[PDB]
């Protein structure tokens, strides 16, 4: 038979499942809704482990339970009463013999030890992967240190001593590859001559590589704490989502820099060379699976100032028109081809973050926090699972590093790019559009001629890499 | 067969804009949503006895990608310009959204509707007369909607389709 | 994208977690933090086909030995890991092999035998002894180092191929 349980009066997590406290989706069960007590019971269940559920719960629980209350509840879960001696044990003791204690030994082995170990696994994941709760609440950290540091008894001792050390390391807080990264490529600008760095003087291969390293690092830095609760859209977004906003602002700046390079090149022949170089950079972004970079270029070529430059378009080689067309097609039909390509490539890659943001926001806004059943309010956990499926996908692409060498000067050049200068956004984007009108006026105004601005060769070195010995 | 209308929702973030399309496309009567589902933004409807397909682009949450607005707007035949009736800044943003749509579409007469959205019980700061006056100054309809009761939601999208049909 | 459920098993301290984190993150973990149960995901192209690996990293400490049936039921293939400088961990392999067969009620479960820590000079389990055991199980034997990456992709992706041909 099943093990008997403590009385639900002394141990709250022994209450029977009912539709008044837990609802399952239609081989472990998947929870649709439940009380916080039932969620924590199943988070630390004696019959099976559920590592996905641990991640889902620890990513999303603050929408229904405060951190201080979660810790109180898992300490309550940990403190399981042992059953009293049975009749057979009683009779043995009355005869001066040692009891077999069969039921007690089974309850320890099959209920207490698995539940307690799974409580410690929640603590371990909490500290290792969601430590911001403790960074933001020093008293919560004190309570966790005290709880772990006072767990007695040898069955848990290895994990208790380990978790104590992990906490201490987290308070005061290297890549190996299958091959060597390729050699850094140089064009007109030579190493150390940062004052000459520009769109046409750096090598287009190396522009794409260094922007991919930068954009990969920005992508990898975004934590789920910046996303859950849609906090990057709210009034405190600069406090709660700084790495996400830094990533988006880089993308915006690069798109505007591409537009500025195009429309401030007033000579038609030179502007064709500028656009051609940008499409070559896009080609290397595609080869590197840097989809953020691909869309940075596509957004610039579809912007109002650039899109209308028909005289420039007319001189772009047919093959480059095709590269841009196939990049634009990734975004069509609500990113249908992009989503399929992302799921087919071999990482490393840099995803476009915007789709994730819209899906998290709409999942939050479009589903209720609670479900009302039999007069009770149950936490709608299915909604949180959907959010954590998105944050899980984000995290999966954050693991793989690029095998590319950093060039510190080129990196700094792109980190410090500031196309808008001190201008506000409206002022600057009006300026770009007025430049577009100046260099290619609306019909029937005649097309003017403009002097060259570049004194160095415009011929591209191409985007196939070189390899000396 | 039937006509497809590509509609684009634009407006300030952080103030409940996404409720407009969610409530429309939703199982009207079951309050639930998976936006990742292929065609969670396509809806066949009958407007003035004529069946059509609405394809709605709502990039809510991507407002900080400000250099992508042209890319997204270029796809649209008609636009819902949404502000929150308890957020004056979102209302003051409308002029620039409209100017940007006119520029992307290269037209002074782009089908659009002004939508004032009630996203919570916080005090209204934009009165309906202010918004009606703004809409009239632009020559476009004004619709008010509730983010919670679905009131006005059908009217906003159907009015925009009529603006496209009568362009 | 086909999904594959891989499970990494073996005695405490043999390097199950270090192997998994090297595969997932290209990083070698120097600390010895005993695992309770961890899970990882990895999208990767293997033999021209994209798949999604779900990797369960299990507890080797004996105090967790009564909690294994639940993860053995879910797994589709098993990396059976010992350390080549730890003869006791090699002797523990057959206990994992027999338990997996019982739980899945099958003589034909996808498995790979992994001899880890092959960067260390002071070997105590000879390759021949491990290879003989693997042949008796009908499975390949791959020596690995979570520290240097030697053999790591080969071990995990050979297991994927086993599941695919099962
Ligand atoms: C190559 C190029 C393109 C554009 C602006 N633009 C144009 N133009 C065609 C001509 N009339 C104006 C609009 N087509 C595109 C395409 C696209 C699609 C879809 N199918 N095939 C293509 C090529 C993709 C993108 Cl992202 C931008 C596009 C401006 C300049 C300066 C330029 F050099
Ligand atoms: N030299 C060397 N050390 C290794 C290798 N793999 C793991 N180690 C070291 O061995 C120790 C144990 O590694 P770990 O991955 O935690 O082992 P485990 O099998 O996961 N242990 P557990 O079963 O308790 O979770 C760590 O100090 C780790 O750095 C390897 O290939 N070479
Ligand atoms: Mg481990
Ligand atoms: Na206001």
């Amino acid at each position: 038979g099943q093990m008997r349980l403590p009385s639900a009066d002394v141990y709250r997590f022994a209450e029977p499942d009912s539709e008044e406290n837990i609802i399952f989706e239609e081989g472990i069960p998947i929870i649709k809704a439940g009380t916080v007590i039932k969620l924590i019971e199943r988070l630390t269940y004696h019959m099976y482990a559920d590592p996905n559920f641990v991640r889902t719960f620890l990513t999303t629980y603050r929408s229904f339970c405060k951190p201080q209350e979660l810790l109180s509840l898992i300490i309550e879960r940990f403190e399981i009463p042992e059953p009293e001696p049975t009749e057979a044990d009683r009779i043995a003791i009355e005869n001066g013999d040692q009891p077999l204690s069969a039921e007690l030994k089974r309850f320890r082995k099959e209920y207490i030890q698995p539940v307690q170990l799974r409580v410690l696994n929640v603590c371990r994941h909490w500290v290792e992967h969601h430590f911001y709760d403790f960074e933001r609440d020093a008293y919560l950290l004190q309570r966790m240190e005290e709880f772990i540091g006072t767990v007695r008894g040898k069955a848990m001792k290895k994990w208790v001593e380990s978790i104590t050390k992990i906490i201490q390391r987290k308070k005061i807080a290297n890549i190996t590859f299958q091959s060597s990264p390729p050699t850094v490529e140089w064009h007109i600008s030579r190493p150390g001559h940062i004052e000459t760095f520009d769109l046409l003087t750096l090598h287009p291969i190396e522009i794409a590589r260094q922007l991919t390293l930068l954009e990969s690092d920005l992508y990898r830095a975004v934590q789920p704490s910046e996303l859950v609760g849609s906090v990057w859209t709210k009034e405190d977004k600069e406090i709660n989502s700084p790495n996400l906003l830094k990533m988006i602002r880089h993308t915006t700046n690069l798109t505007l820099w591409f537009e500025k390079c195009i429309v401030e090149t007033e000579n038609l022949e030179e502007r064709v060379a500028v656009v051609s170089r940008i499409i070559e950079i896009l080609q290397v972004f595609q080869e590197l699976n840097n989809f953020n970079g691909v869309l940075e270029v596509v957004s610039a070529m579809n912007s109002s100032p650039v899109y209308r430059l028909d005289h420039t378009f007319e001189q772009i080689p047919s093959r480059q028109k095709k590269i841009l067309e196939e990049a634009h097609e990734l975004s069509e039909d609500h990113y249908k081809k992009y989503l399929a390509k992302l799921r087919s490539i071999n990482p490393p890659c840099v995803p476009f973050f915007g789709i994730y943001l819209t899906n998290i926001l709409k999942t939050e806004e479009g589903n209720p926090e609670v479900l009302k059943r039999h007069g009770k309010e149950l936490i709608n956990f299915s909604k949180r699972r959907k959010v954590a499926e998105i944050t899980g996908e984000i995290q999966q692409y954050q693991n793989q590093p690029y095998c590319l060498r950093v060039e510190s000067d080129i990196k700094r050049f792109f980190e410090n790019l500031n196309p808008m200068g001190n201008s506000m956004e409206k002022e600057f984007t009006d300026y770009l559009f007025n430049k577009s009108l100046e260099i290619e006026p609306r019909n029937p105004k005649p097309l003017p001629r403009f002097p060259k601005k570049y004194s160095y060769p415009l011929k591209s070195p191409g985007v196939r890499p070189s390899n000396p010995r | 067969g039937m006509t497809e209308y590509k509609l684009v929702v634009v407006g300030a973030g952080g103030v409940g804009k996404s409720a407009l399309t969610i409530q429309l496309i939703q199982n009207h009567f079951v309050d639930e949503y998976d936006p990742t589902i292929e065609d969670s933004y396509r809806k066949q409807v009958v407007i003035d006895g004529e069946t059509c397909l609405l394809d709605i682009l709502d990039t809510a949450g991507q407002e900080e990608y400000s250099a992508m607005r042209d890319q997204y707007m270029r796809t649209g035949e008609g636009f819902l310009c949404v502000f929150a009736i308890n957020n004056t800044k979102s209302f003051e943003d409308i002029h620039q959204y409209r100017e940007q749509i006119k520029r992307v579409k290269d037209s002074d007469d782009v089908p659009m509707v002004l939508v004032g959205n009630k996203c919570d019980l916080a005090a209204r700061t934009v009165e309906s007369r202010q918004a009606q006056d703004l809409a009239r100054s632009y020559g476009i309809p004004y619709i008010e909607t509730s983010a919670k009761t679905r009131q006005g939601v059908e009217d906003a999208f159907y009015t925009l389709v009529r603006e496209i049909r009568q362009h």
